[PDB]
DNA sequence: AGATTCTCTGTTGCTGC
DNA sequence: AGCAGCAACAGAGAATCT
């Protein structure tokens, strides 16, 4: 399992040695530490490295944490309900659990934590990409006014939606996805500790080649296919793909097979069924476009138009709120292109 | 200075239904109603400054005679007209006992009926239905769609239209004869052109020109009351060459102090109401006028944005 | 008292440790601080509107000005600082700001008038005015127009277009210039000498070159490089390569590989290389900036190609500035520039 | 400087109760012969004018006049600490940014002290009082309050009409009409209940009931109220104090 | 003292003779007030044209020095709702003056931020109480006012300040202050004003502060340009020439050195190049279409941030590709 | 079982008035030596703790302790039937689902009886009272109420500062600042008006005005109020009853903590 | 002097733009 | 995803009556 075998310190990391050394350098002197922003691909291990860095800045009790609840009142008595992950040395907030009320929670909670205060209390903002521009503007001055009591460690997957002032107000640390060799070495230790039977080691490499640098996905897929092969992986064990990926692949097959309005209706139905089951539309568009480019029936002229339309409708979706209104438009434009 | 004089819109405000130069059909209808009596519930809709409030005031006055003070209940948008007022005061007035001639009824005048809340309008239904034999309701609004259909079902509907050139010219000639003002044909033509079927605005511009220069001439009217804003915008959009439209926008609109928001919004109205060009090109021009609006509402409102909007409109018109 | 403040500053990151306390610490924004120093002897401070790129020193300049004006005693009694972390609707602007403006100035003490000018007005600053709605901004118009005798308004923003035209007309516009290597090398060298940052010849000038007119990011990069060089303990000097490694800059060889894949290669090879490159975490904005620098600077492409590459890079940056997916935008940009 | 000590904080509290609600900003000015204060409502139909002579205080010292403006709401918020029997001292320097209210009990025991922030108001005291009014009348203020409270229910306008030996208050609105007619009379059994009237010219003025309602508050300061009416100026309703008076000037409805 | 107010507030006109630029409306208003027929006024115009100063001086001339008491002045800073109208404005209009005898004045400054319900309630207050009070509505945008309210008032459009009036006010300020101004400096100052007296006064105070001297010297173009951070026509035309004729790399180097030597902004250079190219007599309007579209797109992108170098290269490429169609 | 009869329903009504508003749930427990009750507000800055000894009742019988939790609002809703002079008997079995309130007039006439639904609350009584506090003071509770009511208007925080022979309450906010200074004194003309102070160490703590306002309600139960302050723990405000007491423990503001 | 009832003010919720 | 305008309900304070 991903959680049973996870590093708890900086000396327990097993990939990106230069990043581990940079983290040790940054944690050598912990009091004169500026705000940090960890950016990189999703599933690389930045959330583990931030906790490992906190384990170097503070005692080992940083992992012994608790979940509490805090209520907030907007203009309405509506009591925005937000759960907080707290520790005797740091606290974690995820403003991605609500709508446009990120600014209120951010400002009020951070001001309460900064007024109450090694000597400072660390703050981990999870998924900073979902932070609205108004919440980021509110945090802009809170980052600078209280710099001796509150230090921010913002974990995100892409600095594209992060505003320039916030980018300047904190150090930027990139976490490149681990190489397939390091993923294979980690899976080897996992299968020798979990007592899995490998007929040939190369299958582990293939797992990496099916994960695209994602370790969280790699270990989960390895464990999922270890339950289908009954704890004994053979030389030709099938690759376990998530359900939504299969739905997207079938959608692309339907797209390249039939291009009409009658097929556009069932495409809209598939998009609705995908969106209704807690699947973001940006990831849907990304996977749909990337798997449509893989269609060998199309030519360069079709793929260029497809990628242009996907960029245009990605901008539309980032500027809109009704995601299906942009997804169906992109699908119709792709149908018109082919 | 110690005191002012009454404006010509208020001084020469018609007090008899014959002095109204509005829509002849509805005017004769209301005149015959006041002559015979039995005034029904009515809703008068139209545009500002065409003789809606004056019409109902004249009707109520002629119908009630001296009992206007104790038989007419006036409620404007300046007074509270919520559910509580309709429940208490309007109902007390409708239930009030009053000895009237056998052809008259108590009149409840409600100015700006399009601003009353939904609750008050809903409560007014049975209020006007149970006392429809001793109390009558006259609504005066600008948008009949703002009044609920149940209220419109219990009353007559009088839609007032714009005043043609002849009627406003006749009224202005009557006012000039009554005031002994020096005028000229081109000056009155410019006044009527800048009025756009608005009698109140026409009389106001006439009085302002008289008190500012004395002689009602087209030069004076144009120097005091700038030409209609929408017409210059229409001439700018209907330009055939880009340089002509750019020069028009620069000299007529930008060099005279017209804000970019007014230019783009007036521009939208002109286009929506345009009829010279087809539907698709009009929709494309409206689309382009929109991006410029979004950019100006975001604070990027400058001359370059309007120039780019005009360039895109011309490119759309460039086949 | 003062010693606790000195120790807290010494245990503070270099961004807040070296914050300008006086109007003389401002290194490059001289045109504004000259007027601010001249009006310090007079008493006709007008309403001001600071605007410019982030990290140019607007907040630091106004803080230093308010300090030099009022002293550390009246610093907390004659100042109304409203940031973006507070509510700034119509209700707040009408009640709190107007009540503070209508109030009279607090009496200065005997020690205040002996060392500081103590002007007869107070200062209400509104930091990050971009988030203020236009109606709440128009509400400030007569508030700042009629009570100018007792209070002075200082707006601070990054985009001057977000503030309505009447407010921009009422206030004196102060544009803060980008802090490139030329006008900030002195400040960067001072910060390096005060911290014993042993670097090479072309490091500091390079740091600001990566900063692109941002002294805060440059100071943060210098602090990170100093920490990374002190952890090693080798006693050597910081190199430009070590600086550009932690600054998020793509190495030159990886960029040359992208140029080769764009010049020679089809859609499939370019897509595969982009998928491989997105595995290593790089900011798409930095990649676009480096590609723009390389393509515009290289004297080996046609002008017709240069117009198209410039427009494509502009469109890609404008799309990336809206929170889009970096992978899709980068792939689309590389594909569009490969068809050229 | 300002240094005025009231024997009973209650007097000042009742005076401020009079400005309360109907006005937002008040401009005070202390000087050698006492304290004056003026406040005008937003619509400018009501002026509240106060005068407290030196003798109304237990201690008053002034070697240099001071003018100070303030938000009444803020003042009343603080004006409920007087215990009524507490002693109240108003204090301010010659160039104040605040006004100090100091409440103390006889014994050293409890001392409540406030420092109220001042507002800057352009000094512009009005002097609209007339030499002669068309008619003048006084009557018990509780009676005037009842008269106003009666009629108020009927209309937003209350008319006051004066003819020889007759004072008539009238209201007429939706539910009907009402009137209160009073006649001049000297009661020796106690003249504080008499109703005097001196008419030089019959008067007939209309006032907004909402304003008369604000004005009746003065009953708490004096047993009688003086009403002076004119067709040439705002009406004057006056409540006398020991050495002083609270005046309300109200513009008739046009 | 008035020596502490800024130059925008210190030099506020107190009489109708100190309001320059507006002559056709000022004379008409003076005639309205002298003859007695003063209708409901609607002062529509851009910011800094002198509408508030005009109406304040008018009320001063009408009521005297006691203007602050006989006039009801409401603005956006004050709460202006429908209930506020119903109570305050109606009680002011229905009653009479407490200080003298005469008509009343209600100055609804910045009434373009009022609610639609407030205007719908006020349009019948203006029409009912019209024999004892008047209404003055000040506006910058005529689209935020309902047509019913817009038709009840006489509209006066405040044109931007012309060259003669702004130079007269500059001369008045140079007389009131111990300051000298160069003729070309004065012309450059008038150029960067767009008829806004506020900007002129602010930058005049700022360049007087920039002088660093006891004011025994003059204020030249260099002082104005360095204080307002505005680009000079010389550098503007040099950049335009290097873009139109010189090589791509040379044009990039020229733009970089120009924008980095004086710390100029890319948006100011964009606006300057747009203003200069407006006089260029060009061929088929396709070049103008492309130029305007691309320049407006780049301006809208700059209004949100980004890479200054990328945007400068985009401006260069856009101008070049637009002019490549002229051959 | 629970069987407690109050001579006057009024005493219980005033006691509950003290928990009122500031807390929602109260946990009562009757036992051989009386009744205790504890309630903590949601933010956990205030604890209301009651103790009523056997002698405060006209009749009390307990052979088996019973713990019962209930909604304060529900209880007060029912607590206005006492006529104040009515007799009140609290009744409950050993494993109750309800609590019975029985009000009766002297004569057999009116009997108002209520059966209040109980809530299940994890029994966890706190014992946060200290052996010694930095400073201790008592003064008339009406005086304390006035002091709190004065300052409350000025700020959401009221500071209490104690130095030798000096107690000072201070509030400072938007409209300005205020302070009330009192000095210890023995009044023999009636010692219920005296102001005692025992200071072992000067103290200076800040409390949220909203909470002090909740606390002053105890004036209705006792003529005097005892205030015990410490820099190590929540402050204790105590209102003595005949055989018993109502205590309010309030955590000082850290800088922002009620 | 205490208790009860009525009125006014403030806060919260819902609806409309 | 403000505001505002609203209107209605609840709580607190003051006055009157027993
Ligand atoms: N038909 C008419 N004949 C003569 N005068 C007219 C006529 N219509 C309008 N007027 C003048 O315009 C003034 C105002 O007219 P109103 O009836 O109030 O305008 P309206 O048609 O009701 O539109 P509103 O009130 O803005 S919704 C009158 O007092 C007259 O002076
Ligand atoms: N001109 C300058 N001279 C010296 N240090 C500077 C200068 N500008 C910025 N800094 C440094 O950068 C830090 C941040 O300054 P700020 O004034 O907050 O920047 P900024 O212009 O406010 O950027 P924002 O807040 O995102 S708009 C200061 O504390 C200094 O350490
Ligand atoms: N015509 C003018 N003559 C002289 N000074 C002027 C003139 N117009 C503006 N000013 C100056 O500019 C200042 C501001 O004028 P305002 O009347 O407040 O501007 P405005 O026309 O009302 O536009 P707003 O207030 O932004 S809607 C005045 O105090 C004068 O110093
Ligand atoms: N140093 C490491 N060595 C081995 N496995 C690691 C290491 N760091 C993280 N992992 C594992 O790799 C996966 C990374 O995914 P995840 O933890 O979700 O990433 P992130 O920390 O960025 O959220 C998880 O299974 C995590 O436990
Ligand atoms: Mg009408
Ligand atoms: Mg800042
Ligand atoms: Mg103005």
């Amino acid at each position: 399992w991903v959680d049973k075998y996870r590093p708890k310190s900086l000396n327990a990391l097993s990939h990106n040695e230069e990043l581990t050394n940079f983290l040790k350098s940054l944690s050598d002197q912990p009091r004169d530490l500026p705000h940090l922003l960890l950016y990189g691909p999703n599933g690389t291990g930045k959330k583990t490295r931030c906790m490992a860095l906190l384990e170097s800045i503070f005692g080992p009790g940083v992992y012994r944490l608790k979940i509490d609840v805090r209520q907030f009142v907007t203009a309405s008595n509506r009591k925005l309900e937000l759960n907080v992950v707290s520790s005797p040395y740091h606290l974690e907030i995820t403003p991605s659990d609500m709508g446009n009320n990120d600014r209120i929670v951010i400002q009020e909670l951070l001001k309460e934590v900064a007024q109450m205060e090694h000597r400072y209390k660390c703050v981990i903002i999870n998924e900073a990409n979902s932070l609205t521009k108004d919440a980021q503007a509110a945090l802009r001055r809170t980052m600078e006014k209280y710099s001796k009591n509150i230090r921010l460690i913002m974990v995100c997957d892409s600095m594209s939606p992060i505003i320039a002032p916030i980018k300047s107000r904190c150090l930027l640390i990139r976490c490149p996805a681990p190489s397939d060799s390091e993923i294979s070495t980690i899976l080897s230790d996992v299968v020798t500790n979990e007592r899995i039977q490998l007929e040939t080691k190369d299958i582990l490499k293939r797992i990496a080649q099916a994960s695209n640098g994602n370790l969280r996905v790699s270990l989960l897929m390895l464990e999922s296919m270890a339950l289908n092969n009954e704890l004994a992986l053979k030389s030709s064990s099938p690759i376990i793909k998530p359900d939504w990926i299969i739905v997207i692949h079938k959608l692309t097959r339907k797209i390249v097979k039939e291009r009409s309005v009658n097929s556009l209706i069932e495409c809209r139905a598939v998009l609705y069924d995908l969106l209704a089951h807690c699947i973001p539309a940006n990831i849907i568009l990304k996977e749909l476009t990337f798997s449509l480019l893989d269609v060998e029936t199309l030519n360069t002229t079709n793929k260029s138009s497809i990628i242009e339309y996907s960029s245009v409708f990605d901008e539309r979706l980032s500027l809109g709120n009704k995601a299906i209104f942009h997804l169906e438009g992109f699908i119709a434009k792709v149908m018109c292109c082919l | 200075t110690l005191s002012l004089q009454l404006p010509w819109v208020e001084k020469y405000r018609p007090q008899v239904l014959s002095d109204i130069v509005g829509n002849k059909e509805t005017i004769d209808r209301l005149q015959q109603i006041a002559k015979d009596g039995n005034m029904p519930h009515m809703i008068i809709s139209g545009m500002p400054g065409i003789g809606k409030t004056t019409s109902v005031h004249c009707l109520a006055h002629e119908l009630l005679g001296r009992s206007y003070a104790d038989g007419v209940l006036e409620l404007n948008a300046s007074d509270d007209r919520g559910i509580d007022v309709v429940r208490n005061q309007i109902k007390h007035f409708a239930q009030k006992k009053l000895h009237l001639p056998p052809g008259k009824h108590k009149i409840v005048i409600l100015d700006e009926a399009d601003s009353m809340t939904a609750g008050a309008q809903q409560a007014l239904r049975r209020t006007m239905e149970l006392y429809s034999n001793s109390t009558r309701f006259a609504f005066a609004c600008n948008q009949s769609n703002k009044i609920i259909e149940p209220l419109q079902s219990r009353c007559a509907i009088l839609r007032y239209s714009k005043l043609s050139d002849e009627d406003v010219l006749k009224r202005l000639l009557q006012i000039i004869k009554l005031e002994d003002v020096k005028y000229t044909n081109d000056g009155l033509e410019a006044i009527i052109f800048t009025a756009e079927g608005d009698m109140r605005q026409a009389i106001n511009n006439l009085q302002s020109t008289v008190a500012g220069h004395g002689l009602v001439n087209a030069d004076n009217v144009f120097k005091i009351v700038d030409s209609p804003h929408p017409l210059i915008v229409k001439k700018m959009l209907l330009a055939s060459n880009l340089e002509d439209s750019i020069q028009i926008l620069r000299t007529d609109l930008w060099k005279k102090g017209y804000s970019s928001i007014d230019i783009v919004t007036t521009s939208f109205r002109v286009t929506k109401n345009l009829a010279q060009v087809k539907e698709s090109v009009r929709l494309e021009m409206i689309k382009e006028i929109g991006l410029t609006h979004m950019r100006i509402l975001e604070g990027v409102g400058t001359y370059l944005q309007l120039a780019s909007m005009l360039a895109k409109i011309h490119k759309l018109n460039n086949k | 008292s003062k010693l606790a403040a000195e120790q807290s500053l010494a245990q503070q990151p270099w961004v807040e440790k070296y914050r300008p306390k006086n109007l003389d610490e401002v290194t490059a924004q001289d045109h504004a601080v000259t007027v601010l120093k001249k009006t310090l002897k007079s008493a006709n401070l007008p309403h001001m509107l600071f605007y410019g790129p982030p990290g140019t020193g607007k907040t630091s300049t106004i803080l230093a000005l308010t300090k030099e004006l009022y002293g550390p005693d009246l610093m907390k009694s004659r100042i109304l600082e409203l940031n973006a972390s507070d509510e700034r609707g119509i209700s707040i602007v009408r009640e709190k700001v107007k009540n503070f403006a209508r109030l009279t100035v607090s009496k200065p003490s005997k020690h205040d008038l002996e060392n500081y000018p103590c002007p007869p007005y107070k200062i209400i600053i509104l930091d990050e005015a971009d988030s203020m709605t236009a109606d709440a901004q128009s509400a400030l118009r007569r508030t700042m127009e009629t009570y100018s005798g007792v209070t002075r308004f200082c707006l601070i923003c990054n985009y001057v277009t977000r503030i309505i035209d009447p407010l921009a007309s009422r206030c004196s516009k102060f544009r803060f210039k980008a802090l490139d290597a030329s006008n900030a090398i002195d400040r960067l060298r001072f910060i390096s000498e005060q911290e014993n940052v042993k670097c090479d010849d072309g490091v500091l000038e390079r740091i600001l070159d990566i900063s692109a007119g941002d002294l805060r990011r440059g100071i943060t990069l210098l602090q990170s490089a100093s920490k990374g060089a002190q952890y090693l303990g080798d006693g050597k000097n910081i190199t430009s390569t070590q600086v550009e490694e932690l600054a998020g800059v793509v190495p030159h060889d990886i960029l040359i590989e992208i140029v080769e894949k764009v010049k020679s290669g089809d859609f499939d090879e370019i897509k595969k290389y982009v998928n491989t490159f997105m595995k290593s975490g790089w900011s798409a904005a930095s990649v676009v900036n480096q590609l723009h620098e390389y393509y515009i600077t290289n004297d080996n492409f046609d002008t017709n190609f240069k117009n198209q590459i410039s427009w494509l890079l502009f469109t890609t940056d404008s799309r990336l500035n809206n929170g889009t997916n970096e992978h899709i935008q980068l792939l689309n940009l590389l594909v569009k520039i490969s068809q050229l | 400087m300002l240094e005025a000590k009231f024997e009973e904080a209650s007097l000042f509290k009742r005076i401020i109760d009079g400005f309360k609600d109907c006005v937002q900003l008040v401009n005070f000015q202390c000087k050698e012969d006492g304290i004056i204060a003026q406040a005008v409502d937003d619509s400018r139909v009501l002026l509240v004018s106060l005068e407290i002579g030196v003798e109304a205080f237990q201690e008053y010292r002034c070697d240099h006049p001071v003018t100070l403006g303030m938000d009444l709401t803020s003042l009343s918020k603080i004006l409920r600490c007087g215990n009524n029997t507490d002693t109240l001292t108003l204090i301010a320097d010659n160039t104040p940014d605040s006004i100090i209210l100091l409440f103390e009990d006889t014994k050293k025991d409890r001392i409540a002290e406030y420092s109220l922030k001042l507002m800057d108001i352009d000094a512009d005291f009005l002097k609209i009082e007339e030499l002669q009014y068309d008619s003048t009348l006084s009557l018990p203020s509780s009676e005037f309050s009842k008269i106003v409270r009666d009629l108020s229910q009927l209309s937003d306008s209350i008319n006051i009409m004066i003819t020889k030996e007759t004072i008539k208050f009238v209201a007429d609105g939706d539910i009907g009409s009402g009137s209160v007619i009073i006649k001049p009379f000297v009661d020796m059994e106690h003249p504080e209940t008499s109703i005097k009237l001196e008419m030089d010219q019959p008067v007939d003025l209309t006032f907004g009931a909402k304003y008369l309602l604000d004005i009746i508050k003065g009953s708490s300061l004096s047993d009688r109220v003086g009403i002076r009416l004119s067709s040439e100026a705002p009406a004057l309703f006056q409540f006398d104090l020991k050495s002083g008076f609270l005046q309300f000037f109200l513009a008739p409805k046009f | 003292s008035k020596e502490n107010l800024p130059w925008v507030e210190k030099y506020r006109p107190e009489t109708l003779d100190e309001v320059y630029g507006q002559n056709e409306v000022i004379t008409t208003v003076r005639k309205f007030v002298d003859e007695g027929k003063l209708p409901h006024l609607l002062f529509y115009g851009p910011p800094g044209t002198g509408k508030t100063s005009t109406i304040v001086a008018l009320a001063r001339e009408i009521y005297g020095k006691n203007y602050s008491n006989m006039v009801l002045e409401l603005n956006a800073s004050d709460d202006r709702g429908i209930d506020v109208v119903r109570n305050q404005i109606k009680d002011f209009a229905s009653t009479r003056q407490i200080f003298s005898k005469g008509f009343k004045l209600i100055i609804l400054d910045e009434a373009d931020a009022m609610t639609n319900a407030a205007q719908n309630a006020l349009r019948r207050v203006i029409e009912r109480y019209t024999k004892n009070t008047r209404f003055c509505v000040l506006a910058n945008y005529a689209h935020k006012l309902t047509p019913a309210l817009l038709s009840r008032c006489t509209r006066f459009r405040f044109q931007p300040l012309p060259q003669e009036a702004i130079e007269r006010r500059i001369a008045n300020v140079l007389v009131h202050e111990k300051l000298k101004l160069s003729p070309n400096a004065e012309k450059a100052l008038i150029e960067l004003s767009n008829g806004d007296m506020r900007r002129v006064l602010n930058v005049l105070q700022s360049c007087k502060a920039t002088l660093d001297n006891p004011d025994e010297d003059e204020i030249s173009d260099d002082v104005i340009y360095e204080c307002c951070g505005a680009p000079r026509p010389s550098d503007l035309k040099a950049v335009l020439k290097s873009i139109l004729e010189d090589d791509w790399g040379t044009a990039h180097y020229t733009l970089n050195k120009v924008r980095s030597a004086k710390g100029l902004a890319l948006i100011d250079l964009i606006e300057g190049i747009v203003k200069i190219l407006e006089d260029y007599e060009l061929q088929n309007e396709e070049t103008r279409v492309h130029l305007l579209t691309k320049l407006a797109d780049i301006e809208y992108s700059i209004s949100k941030g980004g890479n200054d170098q990328i945007q400068g290269s985009a401006v260069i490429g856009a101008i070049k590709a637009s002019f490549e169609n002229e051959t």
